[PDB]
C-alpha cells in the first residue's frame, strides 16, 4: 500500500 | 496478553526488527514486518513477525507517529524494550 511506513531499528 | 521483551544490542548493529505502521482508541498501527537474520531480535527470539506493539521503553505508542517510534528507538541507547502482543 502507499500508507504504510515500514523502518528496521 | 501483553508480554515485555527487552533486545539488547552492541554499538556496531542495531536491533534488527522492522516496525511497519498503518497511519484511534482501539487502534494498533505499529506491528512487526519482519526480522533481519542474524540481529539481536533474531537472537533474542522473543519477537514474533506479527506483534504489535503497544509501548516503546515504558512509553506508549499507541497514538504516535512512525517516524517518532523511529526517533524513539535511534535514542534508546543499547536497550530497547518492546510491550507487544503475540500473532
Amino acid at each position: 500500500f502507499g500508507e504504510e511506513r515500514e523502518s528496521i531499528l | 496478553q501483553t508480554s515485555d521483551v527487552v533486545i539488547h544490542r552492541k554499538e556496531n548493529e542495531g536491533f534488527g526488527f522492522v516496525i511497519i505502521s498503518s497511519l484511534a482508541t482501539i487502534t494498533v498501527p505499529h506491528k512487526i514486518g519482519r526480522i533481519i537474520d542474524g540481529s539481536p531480535a533474531d537472537r533474542c527470539a522473543k519477537l514474533k513477525v506479527g506483534d504489535r506493539i503497544l509501548a516503546v521503553n515504558g512509553q506508549s505508542i499507541i497514538n504516535m507517529p512512525h517516524a517518532d517510534i523511529v526517533k524513539l528507538i535511534k535514542d534508546a541507547g543499547l536497550s530497547v524494550t518492546l510491550r507487544i502482543i503475540p500473532q
